[PDB]
């Protein structure tokens, strides 16, 4: 349901590409996007990933062919990726929508986590990367947001997922 | 065959061998086929069990010690098979059970992993094999380091019971056993 | 051979396609020896030189697009080779400048490169050639993707000049003219 | 000179075994690292890497196996392996000795080096890593305040090095 109605969302506005390293929480996301019942529908291109800063580079590779994607990927491997966002992305101005499996939001999680899961928002603040919580009753509004942000500064926002979808 | 096979296979045939899991559904059911002190379970930094097998290695020449892989895992950081195959430890055991997809997470389709037995000897290895599902049996020069090929079938069984040892536990256990050992 | 000498052959096999520089010293000769529109220099975010090629061609297959690695930079984020054998890019062409060090930081010791040419044809490379000082030319297939691995002795000359252009600078020429060519 | 004191006081407070990968600023202590005799003369054993991750993972397990080890890195490469600090490293009480090299501190160096110049501080804060910035008048004491806060809390912990070594 709410990875549909996001996945449509943003398929109506021009977000067709796609870089990702799985999650637990994005589970339906990756579902939608390896079916080739979506691929052929919704013309969606996903390129399989072995790591989260190898997704992030082909995703601005993407980018930089006039096209708009998104990046899939649980909050560790944003420390995994976050160089190339402070070297890249926000040097170059090069905007790509990330969708972050927000793990530990609620500090009950495998211990793993337990860091990441407190500190996501403080990592984000600190290092200049806005986000915004993504509003389960109006996902649709929370990605529309986010769209509006990335075009008005033409540098990648992140939607923070803490819930399963 | 299943992952139980693999890992009841290994351990029996390096029973007095140290292992480095990686997380997710490798390390869980390492944990629930045979819970040793002289296993090591990584419960994150995903793609980080062969650096740390590596070091572990470089201070320990002469002890056996594996490296529990997936193809997610060993796809994530494969770079680090060149310091493998550079700094060429002689004990060194390289398992990748290739299942094709991300298990730990839902089964999402991995990189397809191709060649790996040919990359590895080039790479510095000293031997590597591929595995049937078929056939239960280890055959390898003693001298390392090696890479073990194993594709293994989607787990029929659940996933069963986490590990419920903490970090801190697993670090003592692990290294009370290593500073004994040597 | 020199990296003066080899950024000057593949700027003269390839004089209409497009190249991903990565960091340090290489986009540094490479915009002193050449400045055009169809260069995309990597200031930073070393290792993102292949992945940044990688969603290019994707994006635009027919296009002929070339990536200048070093040797450093192709080992740090070695893996992606996988996800380009995987995806067999016809116009792809991955260039590595193996020096054997981190020259644009000091002359460091850098992992040794080996058998680059093979591992390159296992993951899915459609060719990998090799080359020795002093080739003059070689003819190579229309089809890839492909890697040229070119053995260039440590710089004798000046450092050269800082590339000027505002990395949104090069962002818009390279678009304008990924626009323009189509 | 300052350099070779570092290592020194490293080498004779058992401080043996080094990671990383090279930054402009650490040349001296890379030409140290890599010198035959250096290694003869103070029982060095370095162990080049490709990435940072890897180079911290390295040394993780050579901690494991009874030594003391430090990790050397650019400020960049914080973003390629922070999360092995954040999922491994303070999870586990893993303690590395950290050299990061503090590049763009001044606001004044390449583009590439803006944000982590900017905010390096407040990253390693937002995640509760502890810093230390070097003192060059008493370089040695630096590094004994370092080991110090190693041996207090047995996580690892980082000196900042802005001016060149
Ligand atoms: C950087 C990072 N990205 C994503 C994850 C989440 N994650 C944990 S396990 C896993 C898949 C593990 O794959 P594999 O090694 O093949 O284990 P298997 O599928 O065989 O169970 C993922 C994506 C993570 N822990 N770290
Ligand atoms: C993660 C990271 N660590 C360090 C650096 C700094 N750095 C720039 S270039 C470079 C060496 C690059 O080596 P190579 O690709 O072989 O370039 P070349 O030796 O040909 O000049 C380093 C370490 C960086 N940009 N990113
Ligand atoms: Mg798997
Ligand atoms: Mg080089």
């Amino acid at each position: 349901s709410t990875a549909e109605r996001m996945l449509s969302t943003l398929t109506e506005n021009n977000y067709t590409h796609f870089t990702g390293v799985p999650c637990s929480l994005l589970k339906g996301f990756f579902r939608l996007l390896e079916s080739k019942e979506a691929i052929e529908k919704q013309n969606i291109t996903f390129i399989p990933s072995i790591r989260e800063d190898s997704a992030l580079g082909v995703a601005s590779g993407m980018y930089l062919g006039g096209r708009k994607c998104v990046m899939l990927m649980q909050n560790s491997g944003l420390g995994y990726c976050l160089n190339v966002l402070t070297s890249f992305n926000f040097i170059y101005d090069i905007p790509i929508l990330l969708l972050i499996s927000w793990r530990g939001a609620y500090g009950n999680d495998a211990v793993e986590h337990d860091i990441i899961g407190e500190k996501l928002t403080d990592l984000l603040d600190s290092v200049d990367i806005p986000y915004k919580e993504l509003d389960y009753e109006n996902s649709e509004g929370t990605i529309l947001d986010a769209l509006f942000l990335i075009e008005k500064t033409n540098r990648p926002v992140a939607i923070l997922i803490k819930d399963e979808i | 065959m299943n992952k139980h096979d693999a890992i009841q296979l290994i351990l029996g045939q390096f029973p007095s061998a140290y292992l480095v899991s990686t997380c997710g559904h490798i390390s869980r059911d390492l944990y629930n086929i045979n819970d040793r002190a002289r296993n090591f379970y990584m419960v994150g930094s995903m793609g980080m069990a062969a650096p740390v097998g590596l070091g572990l290695s470089t201070v320990y020449p002469d002890v056996p010690l594996v490296v529990l892989d997936g193809d997610g895992s060993f796809l994530m950081n494969m770079g680090i098979i060149t310091m493998i195959g550079h700094q060429k430890p002689k004990n060194f055991i390289h398992v990748v059970l290739d299942n094709g997809m991300h298990e730990s997470t839902g089964g999402q389709r991995t990189v397809p992993l191709v060649n790996v037995t040919d990359i590895a000897l080039q790479v510095g290895y000293e031997y590597a094999i591929e595995i049937n599902s078929g056939q239960k049996s280890f055959d390898l020069p003693n001298e390392g380091p090696g890479l073990i090929h194993i594709k293994v079938e989607p787990r029929s069984e659940k996933i069963g019971k986490r590990v419920h040892w903490t970090p801190q536990e697993i670090v003592q256990r692990f290294t009370n056993e290593l500073t004994l050992e040597n």
